[PDB]
């Protein structure tokens, strides 16, 4: 049971490492491809025709 | 009583498949904001109500 | 990018008036009409060729997008020649000549879920022959379209 | 009817009056409206409104609820003279998050939705526990005086008052925050009860009229003294002073000379009946007394402080009168003495007065406490006439009466 | 003239008004445009929206502004105000429940 308990703990730390990497892709992709309804207010920003 | 279900054991009759086809996402709806949205698999969403 | 529409239901495309991308130095009722004005310019050369990021520096700058809403059989000349490079067509009718290729077809379910063949994130190349779940559709009204276009219509080079 | 004038709120708090088209859909107007407010801010020399990342511009009621983009201004419950708010609402779209093992999943999700115990709350629990302990102590100490005339009750309770008050004073001086003040107030309020019964128990002999005069007097004084120096918990202290004051008047009369309790009970009821009309004036003049300051939220500060103080005094005053009337009214009616039906109908009309008067005040709690004061009297009278003069018809009738009474009102209002 | 003509083709009633006044262009807030200056002098560009309105002699406009924190005004609208029917229903339910 001790090995089992330790094994479970090692798996948790990999979960955390994966999650931070995922947020970076969401932020980056969202930074280039916003939802269509928000595009009107952004017209004046330099992000247009970029 | 809350139905928390512990995972079922394979009974030692098949090997592990490291990458089967991923599980299908589920959609949600709202009446006024009629535009639907998606948020995740059924097996995972239930736990948030179960707890 | 430059855009052209070939459609019979002109009342649906009325909002296009404000956009600059549809201008020229432009909506058509049929392939015969489009063939006289536009095809004389574009049919002159080439055929489609899948590109890549590094190759993007060499292809000509004005990419042309054409929307198909007429179902005219006259299109066979460009379809049997396998298109042209620097052009892209969207078929809104679902005609058999366009509909005979799974690698180019998007299917809608009653729930708005779209199905298509799976494609690789790094090369965009098709990796399997069986269709599967692809994406949940996002859509805007004509009013929203004209509202956005008017806001865009305010700017120039 | 083609247009309506409304006041629009913009960035950081500038209000601007505008005349809007009454029939075009709101989504067509939000864009040019933003342009106009920017023009006025620029001329004013203020910073114009700007977008931040991902979001959209919206027009909402002052409550924040956004208006339906496709509807006309006349289709909605918007009238000329109303006010609206232009606001920027950020995008909420984001990636989801999944966890595969149920045990870890349960722990992670459950710890965000709720707040766990901490040392701050821990003290309030202990303070409340000691308060309950001492009110039980005075309870047992008070009961002994009802069978024995020895000095024990006053001697023992006196030391308790000192000990509790002693701790309360230090806490009051060292206090820094609202949480600390809560602890201090709980402790101080708990000292009033032991000090009060410690005094009332001192006069020897069987308990009665002479002992009553001491108790309600010191009690009234203690509450008034605490209110004077603390300036917090106005409503509850006000209520204690009223019941202590009125009881002291009757006690002194009963102690010196009184032909009957009915005479005293009738007098108090009459005083209370007129006091309801005096209550708003009392609250209004009481608000002028100078005592320290602690808000529940530069010249504006004084007005709001005065307003909430006055409101606070009225609720407590109303409550004290309500307590007195039910005690007196239920004692005055009787199922055996003379014209048994006369006080019943008189109590009904007396209840109707408060039931109707509730409409004169806009405040939710004030109107509810008034309404509640009437309902309880009706039920109480039926119970009295159900326990005494007991029989199958009486209980059957009282049940029917009590169940129908509220049912008719609720049904007429909800359906 | 062309607007009234177009309205008739749509089957809509033409713009018309009664009383002393005049016809002019106005902004979304009702403010009229300058009669003697160019649209190029004014801040007008392709895709802007304008209104046609009758300026009666009786017209009066506030033209005044004031400052108060929006964050407080919005909170105070609910922090304390008059009673609501929904609450009365809930209290009513509680009263009848108390009765039984």
């Amino acid at each position: 049971d001790a090995m089992r308990a330790q094994f479970m703990l090692m798996l948790d730390m990999l979960r955390e490492t994966a999650q931070e990497s995922a947020d970076s892709m969401d932020a980056n992709y969202r930074w280039f491809h916003p939802a269509p309804n928000t595009l009107a207010a952004a017209v004046g920003s330099p992000r247009m025709w970029e | 009583l809350a139905g928390i279900r512990l995972p079922v054991f394979p009974s030692a009759t098949s090997r592990w498949v490291f990458e089967a086809r991923p599980d299908l996402p589920t959609t949600v709806v709202v009446s006024g904001g009629s535009a639907p949205v998606l948020e995740g698999p059924s097996s995972v969403r239930d736990v948030l109500l179960q707890a | 990018v430059q855009m052209i529409v070939v459609s019979s239901d002109l009342d649906q495309w009325d909002w296009v008036k404000w956009l600059p991308h549809f201008g020229d130095s432009m909506v058509y009722t049929s392939v015969r009409e489009f063939a006289a004005e536009q095809a004389e310019l574009f049919a002159g050369r080439g055929s489609f060729t899948p590109r890549h990021a590094s190759s993007s520096a060499q292809t000509p700058t004005p990419h042309t997008v054409i929307i198909a809403d007429v179902d005219d059989p006259q299109w066979e000349y460009v379809i049997s020649a396998e298109g042209v490079d620097g052009v892209t067509f969207f078929d809104l009718t679902g005609s058999s000549m366009w509909t005979d290729i799974p690698e180019r077809k998007l299917q809608f379910d009653k729930t708005g879920v779209i199905e298509a063949l799976p494609r690789d994130r790094d090369t965009w190349m098709v990796i399997d022959d069986k269709a599967w779940f692809f994406a949940l559709t996002d859509q805007v009204s004509i009013a929203e379209a004209e509202e956005f276009a008017q806001k865009l219509a305010q700017w120039r080079l | 009817p083609q247009a309506v004038v409304v006041g629009v709120m913009a960035g950081e708090g500038v209000q601007i009056g505008v005349l809007l088209d009454a029939n075009a859909p709101v989504s067509v107007m939000t864009d040019p409206l933003l342009k106009v407010v920017n023009s006025r801010l620029r001329e004013l020399g203020e910073a114009p409104l700007e977008a931040t990342g991902r979001g959209r511009w919206a027009l909402c009621l002052v409550d924040g609820a956004p208006l339906r983009a496709t509807q006309s201004l006349t289709e909605q419950d918007v009238y000329d003279g109303d006010r609206l708010w232009i606001r920027f609402i950020a995008d909420t779209e984001r990636r989801s998050q999944v966890i595969e093992h149920i045990s870890t999943a349960v722990a992670s999700d459950l710890s965000k939705r709720f707040a766990r115990i901490d040392p701050i709350v821990a003290v309030q629990v202990g303070a409340s526990m000691v308060a309950t302990g001492v009110v039980l102590a005075t309870g047992v100490l008070g009961w002994w005086r009802w069978h024995h005339n020895t000095w024990l009750t006053t001697i023992y309770t006196a030391v308790i008052g000192v000990l509790v008050l002693a701790v309360a004073m230090l806490l009051l001086m060292r206090a820094k925050t609202d949480a600390d003040r809560r602890v201090a107030d709980i402790m101080l309020m708990s000292a009033i009860m032991p000090v009060t019964v410690a005094a009332a128990a001192a006069p020897p002999g069987p308990v009665g009229s002479p002992q009553a005069v001491l108790g309600f007097g010191v009690l009234t004084v203690a509450a008034a003294l605490a209110l004077r120096f603390t300036g917090r918990r106005l409503g509850i202290y006000t209520t204690i002073v009223i019941i202590g004051a009125l009881t002291m008047l009757a006690a002194l009369a009963r102690m010196v000379a009184a032909t009957s309790a009915v005479t005293l009970l009738s007098s108090l009821l009459l005083i209370c009946v007129v006091a309801y009309h005096a209550a708003p004036a009392l609250s209004r003049r009481l608000a002028g007394i100078r005592l320290p300051v602690f808000p529940s939220a530069s010249s504006v500060r004084d007005v709001l402080l005065q307003a909430e103080r006055a409101r606070s005094f009225l609720s407590g005053l109303l409550t004290g009168l309500g307590v007195m009337v039910v005690v007196c009214m239920t004692s005055l009616c009787d199922p055996h003495t003379g014209q048994r039906w006369l006080p019943l109908i008189l109590a009904g009309f007396t209840s109707g007065f408060l039931l109707l008067r509730g409409r004169s005040y806009v405040d939710r709690w004030q109107s509810i406490t008034l309404a509640g004061t009437a309902v309880i009297i009706a039920a109480a009278v039926c119970v009295r006439y159900a326990l005494e003069l007991s029989s199958p018809l009486a209980v059957s009738i009282v049940a029917a009466i009590l169940v129908l009474l509220p049912a008719a009102g609720m049904a007429a209002a909800a359906h």
